[PDB]
């Protein structure tokens, strides 16, 4: 999957606040640069990293307006320098 | 499966007519080989034969108003919009004479019928116009079309000229005689095929041969395009034709000209503060102060100044003023003498050009001469010497369309050959070289030349048309308004292999090969006069492929091949690494190179092809996952190293070749879970098919893996536990003292063997272990026939193929 | 958010099958028109519509290739012949 | 594991209706009998029941108190009159 | 809920490993004393621990015979030093 | 729920009996108030009259031979179990003759006997046996022991005389004279209710009134018992009874004498070393190396030295011997010169008792007597001191049974009072002492003695009945063989408050509050000559209950008074501090302490008096969560006070009731979002019936809510937006210029500023607004009538309660 597509997809997530939550999973994985992984978290607030057996697990979230964050999580692994992503989540939080 | 809604984007209304048309087939239906006279498919005459009779309906329509009124109410007659009537007609025309074939079961064209949602009244006139005549007099525009396309497409016309000959002396001269009096004419031009004439092709069939002359182009044939006269229009002349083509040499690109400028910018700013500096105490520069006098070499560095002449001699005449005029007025303000004493005396093999005013001093005239607005003086002597060479590089073009675009329907206004005395003849291509400047410098015996031809070819060879090509040829021919409208798109799927013979149509598995259907084709070159279409491959894959053809990298593009040739309408394809690589002649078709693996064998079908190199996109999208990025050259080879070796006793092996024998990292786990099992049930349905043999295995090793699953109700199995009581089977079949035993002994010993192992670690059933008995005998006797062919060596790296199989299997009927 | 900015969204999901399974959840609902719900559904295989008390549910099914199907649920509701839809999702099954 | 194992933890979540949902998922199934499976719904309202490829799905109901129903579906399949659960579910909703 | 029931119910998870996975909700939520969780856990293997706006998010697991581990993780808060547990998540795992 | 199959553990006959009935009743249906002369419900009185129909029935079975085969032909001929068809056909009778309350509407029987799934043949005779005479002669039993248990439960029979009285003289001498011929006479013994007789009580039933001497105890009636006497028995004998309740004192608990063992063992053990070494060299210890001699408190030091007539003085006469011989000859071998001093010397009042060997000395003696032979002679006079007291204090229980266990239909074993000369008389009770020893140490005037009897009343409220107590009496009577069958556990649940008047049944509602039937009752205290039963609160609640009740603590017990009262079948109950503390009478129950709150008012039924108390038990689960472990008392009593407040004008706005001026933090979305969601429904439930005014309130409130989510399509809505407009019709409602205006003009002009408010902040429909504008008069009609009676400045705190309630009527019509 090229991530020129699923960079149309999520556009849409970080511009519709109706989207409560999403939850996708990738089978097979999808493969992406350091780059394009970079630059989709270079605006967000890292949160926490879980190097688990064979599976990293990173958690981002980013403020929207007022008292509504945004979250992500993802899981994933590297290989010859591109990261293949297990599964992505996305949901809307709101609290102080 | 992409939007339905978003493919119909851009509806130019062939596009669609073509769409519906393969919606309606399914993709076994249209793969299926035609005749076996010449390699040709369902999907690929019957589409040429509505394209041709479209096109031949729409010339009729534009030529003659008596043709267009009748061509009104005969498509008011049935209420179909007038192009689908055209195309519609011969599509389904084509079915009903190719259906001839031993099968007669006309059931089919039923099926066709519907789906298009069409009256049945139209089929009723068609199936008593295919072998018939007229329906009655208002057909006879269909009858003319039809019947010419019907002409055109015969199995192997193989030449422009057969179609005149086909013409008069056959049936096929009535139709012409009523083409005759829609005022249209045939005609041809026969071409030879060369690099440039690839991208300049379609110039010409916009700007000659175009409907607003009255021309209508129809298909080619590989030594030349047919279209059509429209009576009393003008005839085809040479004079636009070498007006357009020479145009398209003599206009050198807006950034490659930029360039050409860097390079001279590069030379004359390394010393930028002493070419400013002369305006003024010249003599105070000019000279050294430890001596005498300097030369040019110090003003103008060696390392960074490459001589005009080698610099833009790679361009045409007219775009080296340009690069002199822009090179002049960029940087006269600055650095004047810098531009002077540049072209003065870096003018390579022609140094002594600039007699005007040329003291003949070696190096002290810049003190003996006036001031900047001698310069201009150079920029006559530029027009002077490019306009000259203008007139006999022109004349260098003119003999391609004397000798090589003949054989034609128009007629010459070039003046004849004899310029007399050609001063030299090209090295490589052999056309006569005119120009007094060129020489072979390309980046007993004295010197060798090249002509301005074979240099335009290798500027498009360095970007545009670079190499590895996809190439694919159409028999007899293609008609033109459907090459310029078939293209790709890989971007988004990269390779897809997935094909069902008749769950889906043909155009649900032409998109999903990633096939297109645009008004402006841009990812395909279509050589037009040559019925063939060239691939670039850098527009197929983001490798960084290389500028010949490695046998590593052969195997990374051919997952490419059966999607190429599924999407021209199931045609033989060709991976070369120069265009002029020519094909080699079966009924079926052929994916091949420059060599030939084992496993590229064309089966009996174009299905079973298709399959045979579809399974092996199935294993490298596997091995895409399990080697490395370094690692998967090493992989590719192992594993093509035994498929051509597996292939070269039954196909059907070849599907199954995987490795597992040593070679590459034998872990098991560490390959069959991590990427082999979303694959196998696709490898195993090939295997199933391309032969008697692998419909055996397919069978046999899923009754085994049912039976399995049956008796080993648990997931607690290890690899060797459903793998083990086979092998030792495999052990007890290939002993020494077993192989001597006759036929019927050692396989009856070698299944007895397997199931006494199976039963002395689980229970089985005695009306169960029947099946699973007698699937262990058509295993061992195919473990027999593989060793009475070839080797025991062999047989034995096979049997660990089938035991790891087995593993395969039994994960895959646990999959739902 | 409407069926223009979904349709975005589901162009991706139906082009790449590397998806195995997305989930989406709407707060509040999206809008779509009657039209819209048909043409997203009139390929596909019906197999399921079960009224709740104020939220029906109905699924359908694609034949991508082989033995692999796209599956797909809704929970909507109707008013004015305008569906809301509180939640969609997505997955591939591989079927016998 | 049988029901007399499974029927220790059934217990807790009927009296407990602080549990507002809980999901059950086994591996192997749990194989209970007929009977069983008739004394665990006798006294619920069947809701819905839909035959699977291989498994068939099948929801019921209980009345606790005022609006609040306890709701219970599960996925299972039948041989030799034995019955294998595949999972369980039960969550409390709030019906009017 | 008296931690007396809950535990009724986890035992038949510590003792069954047919149970590959558990997700249960509390509303309201369960109180249980420290040493009511610290005997839970007193023989696990802690992971992490997750101070999230208003709900503690531990993560435990144990080991089986084998190469099959059991996983645990819980999201709390802490009052008038009284535990109040939001939900409980277990699922088992097989790896190196 | 609890699982189906589990409450049927531990089946005895009659509590599936008892289930049955109260699964085919409807909650609101046998909880309904039966007559008006006394509180009585229609479950627990037709659940009585099948019970005591039960109990005569086999009462006849086993005594008389004709009785049994006559009730072997009447069980046979309808085909039902002998038991089923005893209890069922009294059960049915009282429902057929308490249905002559105005409603006749007989229907309602018909769905009972449908649901026992019992022929309605059976019906047939027991609707024309409740009214009318036998069916036939073959129903005698039954006639017999349904008209005896419809005797035994008229609303207020009130005495154990008056049913002699009623039995000869009115139309019930035809039944007890058919009794006669079934060999069973009836009698009766009266008894003082007092806190030795609770536990007592329960053995008395077993050991004399049992089954096997053939009594069948029936029912009590506050002051007796009425049972049974199946002729040429045996007469009830005072022997037995004295011998078995003075057993009862006079076995005190195997580890409260080890602990006055320990007392012992605390004092010899301190100066260890020293009694060791007396057994050598007395004179050595005796004596000081400074002076002459050591007194005794060096050798047992008075801290930790009870004297031991005040040690072991709190048990009784045979309880002091073990004491004394086990100390003996546990430490004998060890420090036998410890325990010849400790009980020579510390023996407290009678200090100089031991003569036997008393030289007289006053501390010298231990070096001018015998050895450890001699120890014996101390116990010796110990048997001859406790052995003298005991038939003292056993004459001292025999005044008991003399006076107050009188009236009966027993006779007399014991001599008559006069052991002239009684000692003293008990300084609370009154009881003459007779033994020469007991003074008043519990832990113008001379000294005051107690009697053995409120000592041991003391060493059971200790522990065993410590208060605080709920009480729960029963009218007119309750019968024996259900008080020993209804139990109870809170451990598993705590508080539920959750019940519909009719979607459930009886016993749904009965097992939801945890009630529970059980063949050995545990944790309840049946005081069974009393006619009552107490519950100790240390088993309902876990919280560290006082010894008196505090108005805070109250506050806490009061959400389990409801659960209780529907456990014992819709009672009423008592919380108290003390056993004695008598109840208040009228037609409905009552929940009442020793101070009653205004909440805690009968409302007309007993089903709007269990949801008032309801309601405070869903509002204290709610402060459970919001307030600390130290607020929730401060949270309590502001909640408290102005439930009492408002409850003092209508019970609605007591259910209404949550506080919501200032108080306890004002902060809602900390207080609604946090706990109170959960809880609204139910309470707005109760509301719409406890009063018309709340059935007004929550229609309007809802009919508002109901119309907000309808026009406010979005959950964008802050506090103040849904209560803005209703507070600015509340300003406007009582600012002092309005205040003045006419009531149609106040409630006119306070609507009009509310929708004016809301149209300039959101648009409204000319048909939406008038259900929103209708039900704001009837709001501010109800905050007039809420204003003529009480005061503005409650009414302005009812309306900041409603403004508030109107948000939680919001978020609740949008949860679903
Ligand atoms: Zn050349
Ligand atoms: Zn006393």
């Amino acid at each position: 999957m090229n991530y020129k597509e699923l960079e149309k997809m999520l556009d849409v997530i970080f511009e519709n606040s109706e989207i409560k939550e999403i939850d996708l999973f990738f089978d097979p994985e999808v493969e992406i640069s350091k780059q394009e992984f970079e630059d989709l978290v270079k605006n967000a607030d890292p949160l926490q990293k879980v190097v688990g057996d064979n599976y990293i697990t990173e958690t981002f979230e980013w403020w929207e307006f007022e008292n509504q964050y945004l979250e992500f999580e993802l899981d994933y692994y590297v290989k010859d320098e591109k990261i293949f992503v297990l599964e992505m989540h996305f949901w809307r939080k709101i609290r102080k | 499966m992409r939007n339905l809604k978003r493919i119909v984007m851009g509806e130019n209304k062939l596009i669609g007519l073509v769409r519906t048309a393969l919606d309606s087939i399914t993709l076994g239906q249209g793969v299926n080989e035609a005749k076996i006279k010449s390699p040709q498919s369902y999907a690929f005459h019957t589409i040429s034969v509505g394209t041709i009779s479209l096109d031949i309906c729409k010339a009729i329509y534009s030529s003659s108003e008596i043709g267009r009124k009748q061509l009104e109410n005969l498509s008011k007659k049935y209420n179909m919009p007038f192009e689908d009537l055209w195309f519609y007609g011969g599509f389904l025309h084509d079915w009903n004479k190719l259906s001839g074939k031993e099968e007669n079961k006309e059931e089919l064209t039923k099926k066709i019928i519907d789906k298009l949602k069409l009256p049945n009244e139209f089929l009723h006139g068609i199936s008593t116009m295919a072998e018939g005549h007229l329906p009655d007099n208002l057909h006879l525009p269909l009858w003319v079309s039809i019947k010419l396309a019907d002409m055109l497409l015969i199995s192997d016309i193989g030449s422009v000229r057969d179609v005149f000959y086909f013409a008069n002396s056959d049936s096929y001269r009535n139709a012409i005689e009523a083409l005759k009096e829609y005022n249209l004419e045939l005609n041809y031009v026969s071409s030879t095929f060369r690099l440039f004439t690839l991208i300049a092709s379609k110039e010409l069939l916009n700007d000659v041969f175009n409907e607003k002359s009255g021309y209508f182009p129809l298909i080619s044939y590989a030594d030349g395009i047919v279209f059509l006269k429209r009576k009393n229009s003008q005839p085809v002349l040479l004079s636009k034709i070498v007006d357009l083509l020479s145009r398209q040499v003599f206009s050198s690109s807006s950034e490659v000209i930029e360039e050409k400028i860097s390079d001279i910018e590069k030379c004359i700013k390394n010393k930028e503060e002493l070419f400013r500096q002369m305006n003024i105490d010249v003599k105070s520069a000019i000279y050294d102060e430890e001596g005498k006098v300097k030369q040019i070499n110090a003003f103008l560095p060696t390392k960074v100044c490459k001589p005009f002449e080698d610099v833009v001699g790679n361009l045409d005449n007219k775009s080296k003023l340009q690069v002199a005029r822009e090179v002049i007025e960029r940087n006269r303000k600055d650095i004047p003498f810098g531009l002077l004493i540049y072209f003065v005396n870096k003018f390579s093999k022609n140094e002594e050009d600039y007699i005007r005013k040329g003291l003949g001093i070696n190096e002290k005239s810049l003190k003996y001469l006036l001031n900047i607005g001698d310069v201009q003086k150079a920029l006559d002597k530029i027009l002077e010497l490019l306009e000259k060479r203008y007139a006999e590089q022109s004349s260098d073009k003119t003999l391609l369309y004397y000798v090589k675009f003949s054989s034609s329907g128009n007629i010459i206004d070039d003046l004849p050959k004899i310029t007399d005395r050609p001063n030299d003849y090209c090295v490589v291509c052999g056309m006569p070289i005119y120009s007094s400047n060129p020489v072979r410098f390309v980046q007993v015996r004295d010197d060798w030349k090249v002509c301005p031809i074979c240099i335009y070819e290798a500027n498009l060879m360095k970007d545009r048309v670079k190499p590895p090509y996809f190439i694919v040829t159409f028999y007899p021919g293609v008609p033109i308004s459907l090459l310029n409208i078939i293209d790709f798109d890989f971007s988004q799927s990269s390779i897809k292999y997935y094909i069902d013979e008749e769950k889906d149509t043909y155009f649900t598995a032409f998109e999903k090969m990633g096939g297109r259907l645009e008004p402006y084709v841009k990812k395909v070159l279509p050589a037009y006069f040559s019925s063939k279409v060239i691939i670039k491959a850098s527009e197929v894959s983001n490798f960084s492929l290389s500028t010949r053809l490695s046998k590593s990298e052969l195997n990374k593009l051919l997952p490419y091949a059966p999607m190429i040739s599924m999407i021209f309408l199931t045609s033989p394809v060709l991976i070369s690494s120069n265009l002029y690589e020519m094909p080699i002649h079966e009924r079926v078709i052929s994916i091949t190179s420059t060599y030939n693996y084992t496993f590229m064998k064309s089966l009996n079908s174009n299905l079973l092809t298709l399959y045979s190199i579809f399974a092996y996109s199935a294993k490298y999208d596997a091995m895409r996952k399990i080697c490395g990025r370094s690692d998967l050259d090493n992989c590719l080879g192992y594993l093509t190293e035994e498929m051509d070796l597996y292939s070269s006793v039954d196909p059907a092996l070849g599907v199954l070749s995987i490795g597992m024998g040593v070679g590459t990292p034998i872990d098991t786990d560490e390959k069959f879970f991590s990427a082999f099992l979303p694959v196998s049930g696709y490898l195993l349905k090939v295997t199933g098919k391309v032969s008697k043999m692998g419909e055996t295995l397919k069978s046999s090793i899923f009754s085994i893996a049912y039976a399995l699953k049956d008796i080993i109700k648990s997931q607690k199995v290890s690899k060797y536990d459903v793998t083990g009581f086979l092998r030792d089977g495999v052990d007890m079949f290939f002993k020494t003292t077993s192989v001597i035993k006759d036929k019927e002994d050692r396989i009856g010993i070698s299944v007895n063997a397997a199931i006494s192992s199976l039963e002395n670690k689980y229970a089985l059933d005695d009306q169960h272990r029947a099946q699973v008995y007698s699937a262990l005998q058509d295993i061992f006797k195919t473990l027999y026939s593989i060793e009475e062919e070839s080797d025991r060596s062999l047989a034995i790296s096979i049997a660990n193929t089938l035991s790891n199989w087995l593993y395969i299997a039994y994960k895959l009927v646990l999959q739902g």
